[PDB]
């Protein structure tokens, strides 16, 4: 089982007869997102050094995320009001950026590898761009499906499977991050896994059993470019989805 | 696959929800605009 | 410290916050679903055990 | 139940239309970025037709993914 | 309750000759990114956003068929 | 269970042709590499971190595939 | 089912994975020691209006149990020091004077009627004075086990069927309570059960079905008298074992 | 019998010894001798 | 209200103390020995299902 | 299950005897108020209640052996 | 398996005699209380806690018996 | 297993002797009862003995409940 490392424990506990509070309780995976809060906290609170103007080498790398959030959601929505929903362009980032570099630290834990958080979190981004789209836009909403001048007898043929790709965006969009979180930590523990068993057989295979290592090394080094590169993806893929929801085309 | 199934959906669901409506209040009323005043403030010196 | 701003965070997040409620309410009745399955009906951490009854334990 | 176990395989063979739709993307976003490099004034008028012909892609990849589904729970 | 288990391996095998669809798709869009930036040495900020956006949306359908191998695999 | 364990054998060979991807992958991503090179010598040292970032994006491709056939050969 | 009423359930929980802490947690006999603790600082707090001196008519109560209680430690242990052991004497009196009083009321909980609670706190009260009684007097604490002036060649007999009453002593001061407790309200529950279903016949029962329940209400006329009598005889026989522990005959 | 051989065993005796030691506290130092002042105080006055 | 008088309540009850505490020790030993019984193995409240371990079933 | 129903009826009849008790309880009780009464008839309304609680705590051992006979006729 | 619970409600029912010396013993207890305040009437209040420590600290001999029979029937 | 529901009999059987026990008690109070009310100032010179003649008879009374409970757990 080199699945284990995604097992969920209860530590604090609570429980009742009268109602069901087994919802709410300290978990493993509350745990981590504790953590996660207090680092996001951490890197803005005491990174200030005491409300200085010159910005200490520390608050350089949240400028940096900064600017580069806003460069990539004025490039997307870009409209007449595309700052109103930065705050949600940013918060989207963050929590996958902090959430894949916590998971990396060995004996840790993926929160952005449970796939009922994550395409939950992918479905509600989805409804919320659907019923945004229905309210500012009435019924010409649908106008969104059909792409341009096309000839009108392969029109509603264009309409079906236009919809079908419209709602496939609502667990595409999560199943990507999970899946190559997911296949990056369980590609690590395996490789670690038959690497030991390598090293436990007669003495010359420790000797040269550094090649092994240095596959994992370069496995390791690869998988904080798949982590921040999913971060990335994730906040453009929703700016392009807020770009068609709320202007049509 | 065994491990992604349990029955604490609601647990996962339920401080995913609120660590997101924490960071998203959070992050908007107080942590970009402090970067946002040190952009308004470093210009305000530049112009002077 | 900190200086609280405060900015539009309702009059432009609503329909997000709406499907929040409502894949909230559909994962409760889809995890009220699950937990009576085959499988999972002998786990003893779910919450049946601690309110009242135990052990359909016939499958 | 011979039929429990060969829908498995039939989850299994219905995926591999994947390979298509990965390939297709690539090709999309490929002459898309030849396009942008080779005329720069072209992005803004272009670039709905590659997201246009992406989603094309992905639903016409996406047809074996719902068939894969359809067999591993209906 | 072998043969279960049986064609359960053997369709999460079936189900990862899918990826071959999505290396070369990575292949092909940093290929046409070198070739672009190459031939252009002022594209590359705005050819970059472009580049990863076709990379990580297309690998994600190789990505389908290894879930499709784990939902085999351990579900 | 000598069915499901040869069936496993079955399985991680299967699992074997999804590195296609990857070796025509990473050949294409260098290719792409040589002929902008020698189309532009000067824009060696901003063009090739990101061949050697396609080379690792495929390559972990190919990786996705080797494991699952290590799934199926011991786990 | 008639013995339903003694169910322990289980209402604010608390659990964990790390420490077995379900020891302590919020239960129905938990629930009802916090009951019995407020209605006993009920008696004396509210009680006294204003600290007047006159003493008005609900303090007469907490007055009389006092002075019976005192009156009756004092023709027991009687001794040089008898006031030292007289907090035990009274809290051991309340709590059972309040938990069978409280037991009484329709739909609540006896908390007397656990044998696993008092045979505990009998034990306790046994071996309390066994160590005191070690502590006080030495070696010679063996010498309570000799009647008086007995010929010898029968003294042996009389030492181990002495001991043999000396140690039934450690269960039979709580399962004395626990037996009156519980038989009473087993007889309470039995005979409402049958006269519910005496009732439910033909409706010429209805008609003169008055006797059994005025036998019904003799039987709670009992109940309170069987209740007190008990949490008098508990403080008389473990004021008279004081006496034999501290001062040798 | 089935209804007083549970695992509350410890959960009974916990808080039974928890409100013995707090009723021999309690009525020790506050109750008791609050009585007995009223008993010193009319003996007090009665004396004179 | 209520003035607190020193009474002195630990040089005068010491051995109630200890053979209460000794009691406790007995009846948690006495608890855990009567928690594993063939009755008693499978009641869903026991707290051995809350720290790990999960149905021997095997009567 | 005709044999514990059959053993519950026994068990109901022996559950009878312990009544005896009372019945010659209450009697002596009684026996006694009359030959108190007889030897000084002004301590009637001091000795009497003492009878009836004499009376009462005797037909509750009457009763706890009833009660047992309750339960094995039914429950 | 049912002579197991048909033994066990027949000792369950012979385990209710003994009730019987203890419904004769609150009897001659109380009936010594009445000749003895009857024959001096200022004694009441030095024989009464005798009384009720000889009433209770017999009939613990009946609820001794009592609680075999309960052990019996419920354990 | 005829034994184990047997020994069931035996401690059922074996609980009469507290007959005895509570006769015993009862006479012994009584007499202890009817000697303060003949001679008032006899109390503390005689209770002792009505305490020990009491705790001889319920030993002899808790022979029976001693067999009743290895009769019943051994």
């Amino acid at each position: 089982s080199p699945l284990d490392q995604f097992e969920i424990r209860t530590l604090f506990g609570l429980q009742s007869s009268f109602i069901d509070l087994s919802c709410l309780n300290l978990t493993t995976f509350s745990l981590y997102t504790i953590i996660v809060l207090l680092v996001i906290t951490s890197l803005y609170t005491l990174t200030n050094n005491n409300n200085k103007i010159i910005g200490s080498r520390w608050l350089i790398s949240q400028e940096a995320i900064y600017d580069t959030i806003m460069n990539m959601t004025k490039g997307q929505i870009g409209g007449k009001n595309w700052g109103l929903y930065f705050p949600m362009i940013f918060t989207l980032f963050m929590f996958i950026f902090i959430a894949n570099l916590i998971s990396m630290i060995p004996y840790s834990f993926a929160l952005s590898a449970h796939l009922v958080f994550i395409i939950s979190l992918s479905i509600v981004i989805w409804l919320g761009n659907t019923i945004l789209g229905l309210y500012k836009h009435g019924w010409v909403f649908f106008s969104l499906f059909v792409p341009a001048g096309t000839p009108l007898p392969l029109v509603p043929l264009l309409v079906i499977i236009e919809t079908l790709s419209y709602f496939a965006r609502a667990i595409s969009l999560g199943l990507r991050l999970g899946s190559n979180i997911l296949a990056g930590h369980l590609l690590m523990v395996i490789l670690a896994g038959l690497t030991f068993n390598f090293m436990l057989i007669n003495l010359f295979t420790l000797v040269f059993g550094f090649v092994p290592l240095a596959m994992i090394l370069a496995i390791m080094m690869l998988e904080f470019a798949i982590g921040i590169i999913q971060g990335y993806v994730w906040a453009i893929l929703t700016a392009s989805y807020l770009k068609d929801a709320v202007y049509l085309h | 696959m065994p491990q992604l199934v349990p029955f604490y959906f609601m647990n996962q669901l339920t401080y995913g929800f609120l660590l997101m409506i924490t960071l998203l209040i959070l992050f908007s009323q107080f942590f970009l605009p402090m970067i946002l005043r040190l952009y308004v403030s470093r210009l305000f010196i530049s112009k002077l | 410290m900190l200086k609280r701003f405060p900015t539009p965070i309702l009059k432009v997040y609503w329909p997000f916050f709406v499907a929040g409620a409502a894949v909230y309410y559909g994962m409760s009745k889809a995890a009220d679903l699950s937990s009576n399955t085959k499988e999972f009906i002998n786990d003893p951490r779910n919450p049946r055990f601690a309110k009242g009854g135990k052990f359909v334990e016939v499958d | 139940q011979l039929v429990l176990a060969a829908k498995y395989i039939g989850a299994g063979i219905s995926t591999i239309g994947l390979l298509g739709a990965g390939i297709g993307i690539a090709i999309v976003f490929a002459a898309l970025i030849n396009g942008v490099s080779r005329n720069p004034s072209i992005k803004d008028t272009v670039f709905p037709m590659a997201i246009l012909g992406f989603a094309l892609s992905e639903a016409t990849g996406l047809f074996c993914l719902m068939v894969s589904f359809l067999l591993l729970f209906g």
